[PDB]
């Protein structure tokens, strides 16, 4: 059996609109091990993400961490898009300060 | 001590098919990685300038020789042995072994393996152990596996011998940064209302090291039950970040408050106090 990742997406800060801050997606639970995780601003791919290693938990499920510097505004919309061979379309996650 | 207690190695072995298998392995204390593998190089990233505990870079040099031909080794055994264990491509192996400091002093080893993640063998009293999920197949594979002359020793001789001491040297080395104390910050948000006049409020708390940390809503003194912690969550360089919520009826969330408790703080709590009406 395989098994779909959990997207998990905060800010390192709290939200302070034109405050500079950071941006996680937490991607987890899933097998195998190929995944591909990408943040997004306004629907568009931010080129500069850092991400982790490859770890997993006990049970084998692996877990990802994707980051970046970002600067929240009331208008700007960001979210975690994720493909898995578990999904027939790419997943969106988005980041809600509320 | 506070911070990690334990060190292991993982490794995950991706067979796309019978001529193309790539590993990836690091090194960790709990959940904190220590060590990559650069599959350029085939030799170790040595993520912090203590990494290599007390031992020698000649001891360094021999273990990194030791997993770059184990990693070369495994995948070459594996697709050689994948027809008589009847392996349907693409399939992913892991592994993780290591050892931990337990509450009176001993150090505890340990080698899990599995297979379509689920567990397929683990390493008891120095020898093979087959876990039921991995059925006949791993049977099949401890039984041939103790026949390897070297492999059975040498997993013994890393288990058992050279890991207690790397542990202690490294959580030694290490302890400028493993039992330093950072402070979290915490603030106050809506949550997704559960229902028709329902609200949820959460408490968030982000930033902190170690990872043991308690938050809690209260109503003066009284902590409220209904309190429910999320999962710890990480974020970049060592800390954490752990939503605690709590679903209120519309007409009850005022004179909530939350409240986080840090061993960094020196028993200064964070007070944080719900005002309704848009008041924050
Ligand atoms: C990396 O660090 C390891 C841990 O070091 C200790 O802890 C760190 C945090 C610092 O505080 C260090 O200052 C401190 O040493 C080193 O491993 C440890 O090395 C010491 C020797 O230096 C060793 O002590 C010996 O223990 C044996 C008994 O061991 C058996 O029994 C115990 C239980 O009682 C059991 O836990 C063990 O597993 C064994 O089954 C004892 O016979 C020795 O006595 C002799 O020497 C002492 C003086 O040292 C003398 O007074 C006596 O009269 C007698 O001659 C001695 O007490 C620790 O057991 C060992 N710990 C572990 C878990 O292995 C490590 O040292 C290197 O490996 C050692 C195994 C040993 O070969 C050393 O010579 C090596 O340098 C160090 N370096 C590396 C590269 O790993
Ligand atoms: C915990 O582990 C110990 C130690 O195991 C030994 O060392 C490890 C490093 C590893 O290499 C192990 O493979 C190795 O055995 C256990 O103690 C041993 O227990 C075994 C039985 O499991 C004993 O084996 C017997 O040895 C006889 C010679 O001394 C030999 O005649 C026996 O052979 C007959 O039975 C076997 C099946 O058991 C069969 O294969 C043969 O063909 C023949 O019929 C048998 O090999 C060892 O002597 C013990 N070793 C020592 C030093 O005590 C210990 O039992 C284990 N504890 C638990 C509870 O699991
Ligand atoms: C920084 C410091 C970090 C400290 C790390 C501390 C320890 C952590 C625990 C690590 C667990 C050990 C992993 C085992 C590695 C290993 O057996 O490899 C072997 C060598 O691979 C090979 O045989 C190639 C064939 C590999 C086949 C793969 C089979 C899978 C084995 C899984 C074991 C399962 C349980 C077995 C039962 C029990 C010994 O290698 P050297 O023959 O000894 O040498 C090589 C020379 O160097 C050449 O030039
Ligand atoms: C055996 O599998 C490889 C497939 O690897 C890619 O990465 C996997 C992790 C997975 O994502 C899979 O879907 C991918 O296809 C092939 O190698 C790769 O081939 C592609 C061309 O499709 C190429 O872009 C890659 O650089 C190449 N990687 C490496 C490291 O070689 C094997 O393909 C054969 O070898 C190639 C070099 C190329 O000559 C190709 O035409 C060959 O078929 C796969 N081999 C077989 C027999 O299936
Ligand atoms: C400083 C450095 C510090 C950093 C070093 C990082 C790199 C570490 C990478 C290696 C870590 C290894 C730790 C785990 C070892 C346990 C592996 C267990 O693997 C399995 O369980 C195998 C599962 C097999 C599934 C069936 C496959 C069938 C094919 C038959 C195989 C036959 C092999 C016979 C030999
Ligand atoms: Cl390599
Ligand atoms: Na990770
Ligand atoms: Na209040």
């Amino acid at each position: 059996i395989q098994r779909t990742p959990k997207i998990q997406v905060y800010s390192r800060h709290p939200a302070e609109n034109g405050k500079s801050n950071f941006l996680n997606c937490y991607v987890s639970g899933f097998h195998p091990s190929d995944i591909e995780v990408d943040l997004l601003k306004n629907g568009e791919r931010i080129e500069k993400v850092e991400h982790s290693d490859l770890s997993f938990s006990k049970d084998w499920s692996f877990y990802l961490l994707y980051y970046t510097e970002f600067t929240p505004t009331e208008k700007d919309e960001y979210a975690c898009r994720v493909n898995h061979v578990t999904l027939s379309q790419p997943k969106i996650v988005k980041w809600d300060r509320d | 001590f506070q911070g990690p207690t334990s060190f292991h190695v993982i490794q995950t072995s991706s067979f796309t098919n019978s001529t193309w298998a790539q590993t990836q392995g690091s090194g960790w204390l709990d959940d904190l990685q220590i060590h990559g593998w650069d599959s350029d190089s085939g030799t170790a990233i040595f993520l912090k300038p203590w990494s290599k505990g007390n031992f020698s870079d000649k001891e360094v040099a021999e273990l990194e020789e030791i997993f770059r031909v184990y990693i070369f080794g495994f995948a070459r055994e594996v697709q050689d042995f994948a027809g008589d264990f009847q392996m349907k491509y693409p399939f992913e192996i892991q592994g993780i072994a290591g050892c931990e400091l337990h509450s009176g002093g001993a150090i505890v080893s340990f080698l899990r393996g599995a297979l379509g993640g689920l567990d397929f063998l683990s390493v008891k009293n120095a020898s093979c152990v087959p876990s039921p999920e991995g059925g006949s197949r791993a049977q099949k594979f401890c039984a041939l596996i103790i026949q390897y002359q070297g492999i059975m020793e040498t997993v013994r001789i890393l288990l058992y011998e050279t890991c207690p001491r790397y542990l202690l040297g490294v959580l030694n080395a290490g302890k400028a940064d493993l039992q330093r104390q950072v402070k979290p910050e915490a603030w106050l948000s809506s949550g997704p209302s559960p229902g028709p006049g329902r609200l949820q409020l959460v408490c968030h708390v982000s930033g902190f090291y170690p990872k043991p940390v308690w938050v809690m809503w209260m109503r003066g003194e009284q902590e409220q039950q209904g309190t429910q912690l999320g999962d710890i969550l990480p974020n970049a360089n060592w800390t954490w970040y752990l939503r605690a919520t709590l679903d209120v009826a519309d007409g009850e969330a005022a004179g909530l408050s939350c409240r986080v408790k840090h061993s960094s703080l020196e028993g200064q709590d964070i007070i944080l106090y719900w005002r309704g009406s848009g008041l924050n």
